């Protein structure tokens, strides 16, 4: 119901992610590697030792957080779980959103794949699960616009992990019901209810012909389930706290398996006591993905809460407790999440501080950073610049995704009234009046938008934001109804979805042109 | 006399460890400060919680006297019996802004406040010139509120305390112990409109509103919510592992139960029956039976004949007491 304007604070592309990875995929004829960053950036990368400085792509359509991907048609489709409520399918070749399915109710979790079928399936917190045909996705345009859902009902909580097998004749469902849920994904029927597990579970997998599943809990337990017996027929403890990721050789013999715990461990099923620790990580483990160029594999990608995804190679050919690297083969570096902020007493300019402890000054208003200060101290920086004039607070900051996301909502967003003087611009006839700091910024951000244009003018007229400052606007809660580069604006399809999303209390501002007034 | 809600909590507490010495080595200090100002100015406020530990005493050294008759109606004999709750009554009454018959639950966390606070007086005056951990380290535990981000599963972690734990019966048939106290203490999840904002992912995730038990005392008060004639099952033994913090196994034993006869709480009779263990001194005759409380009559009755007085649906039980075992 109700909608607020957001826009990113960020550079026109930024080539490391920002935030840690939730998910990882691997093209193996491509030597390409996609990283599902929680900075809303999907982004490509080359495998190859011959690379230095190893970026290829970018794809930025997301919102927020990126939890899961999925590559398909010989890596040419590629689908992408969100937190913001959407699933996207994008071409995987050149990089780019093609569809946004707005099903999920609540933020979308994970995403299972059949290869043979060409078949996804998307799951979430809406305990809902969709089931998906590639080639349909595809062949979506903004003509072609005919999708729903084949729904599967029956989660009594929130899901976190999806699997199918490579058939795509079983899926499975783990929860923080404590409970596996199967269905079949051809007749869409609850088949069994797997209850062996005490905790959340957060990774799943199927053996090629779907005849046994593994599942890793919130627990520590690592569990193995017969699929005709409907019986858990082992359970593993090889960690100290969560098992958040699970990976499995192509005989379905050994289980990769990581965590809270930052170690990683290659056990053998048929007998426990057959496990080597591959490597601790610095940060918990989040997702893995093994290099499937051998039946022995020779490396796996490890993707953490921190910016930087790792390649640990396996090459056995010690003896106690040795991790079996002491430090990974290939690093991709990512950048740094802007941890704190502040703002000023002036309301005008911020105050941000990232992981590396290096404090930048940024204005909210023009939307672009000022300079960086480098190691100083926050709070000594923060009373260093000190400024009596009072403002109102007319906006949010948000780090939902480690970068500035400025959000603006209806009830306080014209609140702002400064002096013109006070706000540095200076009138050639040397006159001041009051400007409303929202009413300006939401001008230059449809600074673009024709329909704005009335006879003809272009922008608020004191300033302009960067065009490529990422407009988005959203539902409270965590709905995202649209996004969009401001210098887009001039699209007629963006135009027509502006026409049909922008909210009213937007409208009698930057197209009526009218005054904000109070409450 | 109409003071059975206080004189139900009464008889409880006079069967409960360490309350007894506990109020006379209390009481001692009372004394002692009495005659030394007679040898030798104090405000009127914390005078009148000072009054009533020796009200108490008095009472408890009536009480003793009566055991050693083994007179069970003393209405023909000793009006004291009844005087003496009216003495305490009209100091509970002074010592509060709160109000012919009130809740009996609210009367007993009254008393152990009251009493707390004349340890409190008290301490102020020890070591600016053990013994007064009495409520704290009976009826007072640790309480723990810790919440877990289902995103990076952090746990952060509150400490409070509590005195009575408060328990529904029926759910929004019969109902174990277990059921109860789960009602009370186990989790609420959060998710949804309003999520939980983790600073350690810095975003909305999932949560986990629980209640643990950190430290426990020596006796466990246990209210139970209702009017419902629909009793539950009412376990003998009883163990806190199941929703403990560090799990220990101190495990403890049903010793009093006050019920409630009537369907209007506005006038209901309360009825009280204590259970007698580790008596040390002669009386073995009376280990493990039950004695019972009604009005100014006081019965001995066996073991079953007690649990079936509870078990169907006359009166129905209002406080549960268990002390460590
Ligand atoms: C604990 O009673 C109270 N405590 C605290 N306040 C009160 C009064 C409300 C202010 C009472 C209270 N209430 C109603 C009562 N009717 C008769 C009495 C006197 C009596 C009580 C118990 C015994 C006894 N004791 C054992 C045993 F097993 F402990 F050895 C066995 N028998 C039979 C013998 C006489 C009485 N006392
Ligand atoms: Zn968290």
């Amino acid at each position: 119901r109700k909608v607020q304007v957001s826009y990113v604070i960020r550079d026109e592309v930024e080539k490391y992610n920002r935030n840690g990875v939730n998910a990882l995929q691997l093209d193996p004829a491509l030597n390409r590697l996609f990283t599902a960053g929680r900075d809303s950036i999907i982004r490509i990368w080359s495998v190859n030792q011959h690379k230095q400085d190893p970026y290829i792509a970018s794809m930025e359509h997301h919102t927020d957080w990126v939890n899961d991907i999925v590559l398909c048609c010989n890596g040419k489709t590629l689908i992408s779980a969100s937190s913001d409520t959407t699933v996207k399918v994008w071409n995987a070749h050149k990089g780019f959103c093609m569809s946004t399915l707005r099903t999920h109710k609540d933020y979308v979790k994970a995403l299972a794949y059949a290869k043979d079928k060409e078949l996804v399936a998307s799951a979430g917190l809406d305990r809902q699960i969709f089931l998906w045909d590639v080639n349909t996705l595809t062949a979506l345009t903004a003509s072609n616009n005919t999708v729903t859902t084949s729904s599967l009902s029956g989660n009594k909580d929130s899901i976190y992990s999806l699997a199918m097998n490579q058939l795509g004749t079983i899926i499975v469902s783990g929860s923080t019901e404590k409970v596996l849920r199967v269905w079949d994904p051809r007749t869409c029927a609850k088949l069994m209810k797997l209850k062996g597990h005490t905790d959340n579970v957060k990774a799943l997998l199927l053996n090629r012909d779907g005849t046994q599943c593994l599942s890793g809990s919130s627990d520590g337990t690592i569990r193995l389930w017969s699929l005709g017996q409907q019986r858990c027929i082992a359970t593993y403890r090889v960690h100290d706290e969560g098992v958040w990721a699970l990976q499995v050789n192509d005989a379905f013999t050994h289980v990769y398996s990581g965590g809270r715990d930052r170690k990683i461990y290659c056990t053998d099923l048929r007998n426990p006591d057959i496990r080597v620790l591959i490597c601790e990580e610095k940060a918990p483990v989040l997702k893995m993905e093994l290099d499937r160029s051998a039946d022995p594999p020779p490396a796996i990608w490890v993707a953490t809460t921190k910016s930087t995804v790792n390649k640990w190679t396996l090459k056995g050919i010690t003896n106690p407790i040795t991790p079996l690297c002491t430090q990974p083969d290939q690093v991709i570096k990512g950048g740094a999440s802007i941890i704190q902020c502040h703002i000023l007493n002036d309301k005008r300019h911020i105050l941000t501080k990232d992981t590396n402890n290096n404090v930048a000054y940024w204005d909210v208003l023009k939307a672009c950073k000022v300079e960086d200060l480098g190691k100083v101290d926050f709070e000594d920086e923060i009373k260093k610049r000190f400024k009596m004039v009072y403002v109102p607070n007319w906006f949010s900051v948000d780090l939902k995704t480690g970068m500035l996301t400025i959000t603006l909502d209806e009830s306080d967003c014209f609140a702002a009234w400064v002096s013109a003087k006070d706000a540095g611009f200076s009138s050639p006839d040397g006159s001041d009046p009051k400007l409303n700091l929202g009413g300006l910024l939401l001008q230059a951000l449809l600074e673009y938008w024709p329909r704005t244009h009335v006879n003809v003018q272009k922008g608020n007229g004191y300033f302009q934001v960067p065009p490529h400052t990422p407009v988005i606007f959203g539902e409270a809660g965590g709905r995202t109804l649209f996004r969009l580069l401001c210098r887009d604006s001039g699209g007629e399809t963006e135009s027509m979805l502006l026409n049909e999303t922008v909210p009213q209390w937007v409208i009698d501002i930057t197209v009526d042109k009218n005054m904000p007034k109070f409450n | 006399g109409n003071t059975c809600y206080l004189n139900s909590i009464l008889q409880v507490l006079y069967f409960c460890p360490g309350f007894k010495s506990g109020v006379k080595h209390l009481f001692n200090i009372i004394s002692r400060k009495k005659e030394a100002l007679k040898d030798e100015n104090c405000k009127e406020d914390s005078l009148a919680s000072y009054e009533l530990i020796c009200s108490l005493q008095s009472l408890i050294i009536s009480v003793e006297q009566l055991q050693a008759s083994f007179l069970l109606n003393p209405e023909k004999y000793t009006d004291e019996l009844a005087t003496q709750p009216r003495r305490l009554l009209n100091t509970l009454r002074e010592l509060n802004p709160m109000y012919l018959q009130h809740d009996a639950q609210e009367v007993l966390q009254c008393i152990l406040g009251n009493i707390q606070e004349t340890c409190q007086l008290l301490k102020k005056e020890e070591g600016s010139g053990i013994g007064f951990e009495l409520v704290e380290k009976l009826f007072q535990g640790q309480l723990v509120l810790r919440t877990r981000c289902l995103e990076c599963e952090s746990l952060t972690e509150r400490r409070e305390d509590f005195q009575d734990i408060s328990v529904p019966v029926q759910e929004d048939e019969m109902k174990t112990l277990r059921w109860a106290i789960s009602q009370f203490a186990s989790v609420e999840r959060i998710v949804g409109e309003d999520k939980y904002f983790c600073e350690n992912c810095h975003h909305y995730t999932e949560a986990e509103r629980s209640l643990l038990f950190d430290k426990m005392p020596e006796v466990i008060t246990i209210h139970l919510k209702c009017k419902i004639n629909t009793p539950l099952l009412t376990p003998l033994k009883l163990s806190l592992e199941e929703w403990s913090t560090k799990p220990t196994n101190d495990s403890y034993g049903l010793f009093a139960v006050v019920m409630h006869s009537g369907i209007t709480i506005s006038s209901g009779h309360y009825t009280a029956s204590v259970k007698v263990t580790d008596l040390n001194s002669s009386l073995k005759e009376y280990e493990g039976k039950w004695l019972l409380f009604d009005d100014s009559e006081v019965k001995v009755t066996e073991e079953k004949d007690f649990l079936n007085s509870l078990s169907p649906p006359t009166s129905t039980p209002y406080l549960l007491f268990y002390k460590k075992l």
